[PDB]
RNA sequence: CCCCAUGUGGACCCGCCCCUUGGGGUGUGUCCAAAGGGCUUUGCCCGCUUCCGGAUGGGCCCGCGUCCCAUCAGCUAGUUGGUGGGGUAAUGGCCCACCAAGGCGACGACGGGUAGCCGGUCUGAGAGGAUGGCCGGCCACAGGGGCACUGAGACACGGGCCCCACUCCUACGGGAGGCAGCAGUUAGGAAUCUUCCGCAAUGGGCGCAAGCCUGACGGAGCGACGCCGCUUGGAGGAAGAAGCCCUUCGGGGUGUAAACUCCUGAACCCGGGACGAAACCCCCGACGAGGGGACUGACGGUACCGGGGUAAUAGCGCCGGCCAACUCCGUGCCAGCAGCCGCGGUAAUACGGAGGGCGCGAGCGUUACCCGGAUUCACUGGGCGUAAAGGGCGUGUAGGCGGCCUGGGGCGUCCCAUG
RNA sequence: GCCUACGGGCAGGCGCCGAGGGUAGGGCCCGUGACUGGGGCGAAGUCGUAACAAGGUAGCUGUACCGGAAGGUGCGGCUGGAU
């Protein structure tokens, strides 16, 4: 069974970039939408539009890559090198505001879900809250 | 092999006998007043309950009756009496 | 293992077995020598090593090594033990503290005197 | 046993000039002049490439031996220096240069570091007014490290100051030769130090 | 009967006290109730004795016989000066 | 603040007493995930009102019997065997897994 | 000690009003008080009685936390609950009687093993692991087991009663003992101190006070057992003594090291000499505030200041790799070394001595034990095709885990304040 | 019996509980031990050659019986079998 949504998502994303696709589909859902909402505004991706595949609702997340390298294997640096769920189901991990992590000397980002909504470590702290720390991405 | 802080034991005995005679005294009186109410001696029963209540409160004055101790005895006595005086009402004295 | 596993079950912490039954965690322990042999070495090296069977205060009657170019350990002599296995001499997990008790310090030692329990020789 | 044995031999062990005797380690002879090889029967022999450890080591010592201070204090200092907010290295030299015995030396009230000690243990040193015999003492900024009235007319000290009219004092220090006084201005900066050492190696060494 | 006393805190030859309030029955250097000042026998610092009369007054009020020596320090602090 | 627990009557064989199943939740002291644990309290019903399968609020009371220092507060949600059933099947299972 | 009276008040029964598990107000009935002593003796001090409150101290209770073994899986009969009664300061199976048939257990009952618990401490980047003596807080015993008395409080280490083991007196009937207090004795052991000084200070008890007691304590002493400071000297001094070591015999080295020159001056000597101590007391003032007077140190003639003053202990480990430090000789799989890999059978940087060298210094080694390295029990942070690891397969119980939209609740979860 | 203001108190007596003991039976843990299995070590003798190359009858294996020995054989399974 599909045991963790977000998780799948992240993996479709992760799994797509690696092969270098332009965009990748993925089951829609307000929440998942708010995460993609972040990515693009954070710049890890171009953007995403709502869609219907044979009648079902899907989110087209549009991939973003780096320039063509020189020399051998000109496989472009990927905008999203790292991306993993931190709090998994059956080992959920909530953090306190003090405890919010700094990612990659603050190069990456972290996304939680606070009672004031789904956020970025930076935003959270600016916001004075903490919550389910969904994922690392850099 | 001596120590004068033993005089205390020499004393405790004195109080053992002291307390003893008082405590038992009460028991007897209570146990006396009791069987009266069984028979319905409304007059005398109390005549005794009264001698009881006093004795109790008297020990309470000293180190013989813990304090509230007197109290319990005062409750467990009177109550055990009133009730019995239902088998034949009308308290004579009061 | 699934986190649940780690939950229901938990990690087994590694128990430690002591390489030395000097009963108490004592550093040494005196004992009376029983037999004084000369066990032969192990596989590669061969020679003739002086050894001693010792009855301790803890109860066990063990085998200890006697370092030094030569000792002076008799039958019912009292001795002392420090503990220190010997590779080419199996079953010999202990040692005899030289210079303490009825065991002498090696005579004619001018080097690692700290051990062997000799004393500062003269010249000034 | 706070060392005290053959000296301008260490000038030799390190291969860098160790100003351990003062006058003389200026005459053709801190030995490094004309006998740079290290001591021992094998001094003149070709030396193999020194393990990372070796350099980290030899360099600790170079520091240490200069100040001539029992590892135990030296390491203690370095520990105390790790606990202070700062560049773990510069601060080290900080206290290192703040020891009464050193100060005296820099103040010029002595031919050498060693000499300075005695000067202290024998008590020829005033400190903000009172005498002091504990060298290891830490001279706070703004202290009048001086000479005891009693000691002023000394064949040694005298002949020393006589020399001072002719040498600038460390930038973090002042002194009025005329009155044989001197003040400790402020903790000296790494940029101010001359030392032929590389703290980094020293630090790197204490993490093994 | 809660008293008001001193507490050894210095060391071998370096006595440094501690004015406090605690139940008679406790140890010298044992769990006190409300620390209200310290006094330095040898007087090395210009500040060899403090008090906070405000709290001192509380105690006495509620009933807290102070030690002979103890009191003396409270008097110096002006614990009881009624002018 | 005298403690208050919410749980369920599972036992009703006793006199004026009821066994209440009280579930608690919390992150594992080291592994982090939410562990769900529980305990049974012997509540106290004077007028024998509370019945099996009822959810109730427990409150710390004056000691009563050996191991019966709680009175029941108010009935929360009545009729819900669902939970009992579980407790029961678990108990029954106990009969298995042995050396008889 | 007892009795009798007074009763501010307080107790108990009953009734009502308020509260709300035995909280508070109230009415009648009944029951309950008590000691005197001292002076500066017509008043002040100490003490006394009943009651409300305070403060401090504590009993009982509950939630969460709290080691290993499942080669311990079922435990329980006062046992789980109820009524009544006893008992207590008090709730309670705590105890008794009767009644009911329960209570607990894989969210590990019961059995076994081990261990006083914590603040903290050790290590660790941390998470964690280890510990829990000195100091402080709490518990537990005071030869073994039982029990109660007296008391605000004990089931009472230097109080009591009994039995038991042990030691000693004994006219053999019967007794006397308990250092896990300080010091010490002996035993056991690798190993752990002086039958010291003082009651000056701090604290405690009793006292109106002077004051008494205080092996609590404050000191000294013994142990490099730890840590920290300190010394054995400083400067000058040869293209370089001697001896010892090495050599390609020319020389290298030990080495500015020494000698010797000058200078300083630990030890040691003489003198001075301490804070810690200012109270209670006494006096004046109202025994208040405030002010004045007196006594009183174990440490100790010690610290410390002044003067004078001798150049005046160095040792242990290591030098094949890890790992800083190399030559010669003796030796010859011997003697021996060794943490691990190993070294030694005539050329040993690995044995034994020596010269030399490195390391550390009143210390250095060794053994033992903790954490560490070890992400080698893996939460951080592991694995399972052949390296050790998928259950021979299925079935499904407990349990874990779970799809999209909207709303309520908000337990988890996050934020604020506060204790 | 002792005391008394005769209300009542002490002495004593009996009783329950009860530390501990006796008798019977059971369980469980420590010491010593005759008799006894195998084990691991180590240089190395003895008889044979099983395995490692198709090791010279491919090997390995559950089982079963047999045998100085290693092992042989049956039956089934496997390749982790050379050509
Ligand atoms: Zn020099």
């Amino acid at each position: 069974m599909l045991t963790d949504p977000i998780a799948d998502m992240l993996t479709r994303i992760r799994n797509a970039t690696r092969v270098y696709k332009e965009s990748t589909d993925v089951p829609a859902s307000r929440f998942k939408e708010e995460i993609l909402r972040i990515l693009a505004r954070e710049g890890f991706i171009k953007g995403y539009e709502r869609v219907d595949v044979d009648g079902k609702p899907y989110l087209r997340v549009y991939l973003k890559y780096g320039p063509r390298r020189q020399g051998p294997d000109p496989r472009p640096e990927q905008v999203i090198h790292h991306i993993r769920r931190i709090s998994k189901p059956g080992r959920r991990v909530y953090v306190g505001v003090k405890e919010i992590p700094r990612v990659r000397r603050g190069l990456g980002i972290a996304i939680l879900s606070t009672s004031k909504g789904v956020l970025t470590d930076r935003e959270a702290r600016k916001l004075g809250v903490g919550g389910e720390l969904i994922c690392e991405v850099w | 092999r001596n120590l004068s802080a033993l005089k205390r034991h020499r004393q405790s005995l004195k109080r053992r006998l002291r307390n003893k005679a008082k405590k038992s005294a009460i028991k007897t009186l209570s146990k006396k007043a009791v069987q009266l109410a069984q028979e319905g001696k409304a007059e005398e029963a109390l005549k005794i309950m009264r001698k009881a209540e006093s004795l109790i409160d008297k020990a309470a004055k000293g180190s013989t009756l813990h304090k509230n101790a007197a109290a319990r005895r005062k409750s467990r006595l009177m109550r055990k009496v009133r009730q019995l005086l239902e088998a034949a009402g009308a308290p004579l004295i009061g | 293992p699934t986190i649940n596993q780690l939950v229901r079950k938990g990690r087994e912490k590694v128990r430690k077995k002591s390489k030395v039954p000097a009963l108490k965690g004592a550093p040494f322990r005196r004992g009376v020598c029983t037999v004084v042999r000369t066990v032969t070495p192990k596989k590669p090296n061969s020679a003739l090593r002086k050894v001693a069977k010792v009855r301790l205060t803890s109860g066990y009657e063990v085998t200890a090594y006697i370092p030094g170019e030569g000792h002076n350990l008799q039958e019912h002599s009292v001795v002392l033990i420090r503990g220190g296995r010997v590779k080419d001499l199996p079953g010999v997990r202990y040692h005899i503290v030289r210079g303490v008790y009825d065991a002498a310090g090696v005579k004619d030692r001018k080097k690692s005197r700290s051990k062997y329990g000799t004393k500062k020789p003269k010249e000034a | 046993g706070r060392y005290i044995g053959p000296v301008c031999r260490l000038c030799r062990r390190e291969g860098v000039k160790l100003y351990l005797k003062g006058e003389r380690c200026y005459s053709p002879k801190c030995a490094m002049e004309r006998r740079p090889y290290p001591p021992g029967q094998h001094g003149q022999k070709r030396a193999r490439r020194p393990s990372d450890y070796a350099v980290r080591l030899r360099e600790k010592q170079k520091l240490r031996r200069i100040y001539g201070i029992s590892e135990r204090q030296f390491r203690n200092l370095f520990e105390e220096a790790s606990k202070k907010k700062g560049v773990t290295g510069s601060v080290f030299l900080g206290l290192l240069e703040s020891r009464l015995d050193n100060v005296v030396y820099r103040l010029g009230f002595a031919v050498s570091r060693r000499q300075a000690r005695q000067l202290v243990r024998h008590g020829h040193i005033t400190v903000n007014g009172r005498r002091v015999d504990l060298p290891s003492y830490r001279v706070r900024p703004g202290d009048e490290i001086a000479v005891a009235e009693k000691s002023r007319n000394l064949e040694l000290i005298r002949q020393n100051l006589e020399a001072m009219k002719g040498r600038k004092v460390g930038p973090w220090l002042s002194l009025d030769v005329e009155g044989m006084k001197g003040k400790f201005l402020r903790l000296p900066d790494r940029e101010d130090l001359a030392l032929p050492v590389n703290e980094q190696l020293v630090i790197e060494f204490y993490s093994r | 009967m809660v008293k008001i006393r001193l507490a050894r805190f210095g060391s071998k030859h370096n006595p440094h006290y501690r004015i406090v309030v605690t139940d008679a029955r406790r140890k010298r250097d044992g769990k006190y109730i409300e620390k209200i000042g310290y006094y330095d026998p040898r007087k090395t610092t210009p500040d060899w004795l403090k008090v906070d009369v405000e709290r001192a007054r509380y105690w006495l009020s509620v009933g807290a016989q102070p030690t002979d020596t103890a009191r003396r320090l409270l008097r110096q602090a002006g614990v009881f000066r009624q002018e | 603040p005298k403690k208050v627990l919410t749980g369920v009557v599972v036992s009703d064989k006793m006199q004026k007493t009821v066994t209440v199943l009280v579930e608690r939740q919390f992150p594992h002291p080291l592994y982090g995930k939410v562990i769900k644990r529980s305990k049974k309290y012997l509540a106290h019903d004077p007028e024998e009102k509370y019945k099996l399968g009822d959810v109730v609020e427990i409150i710390e009371s004056r000691p009563i019997s050996k191991r019966k220092r709680f009175r029941v507060l108010r009935l929360v949600e009545s009729g819900r065997m669902d939970l009992v059933e579980k407790y029961l099947i678990r108990r029954q299972n106990y009969q298995s897994l042995s050396k008889r």
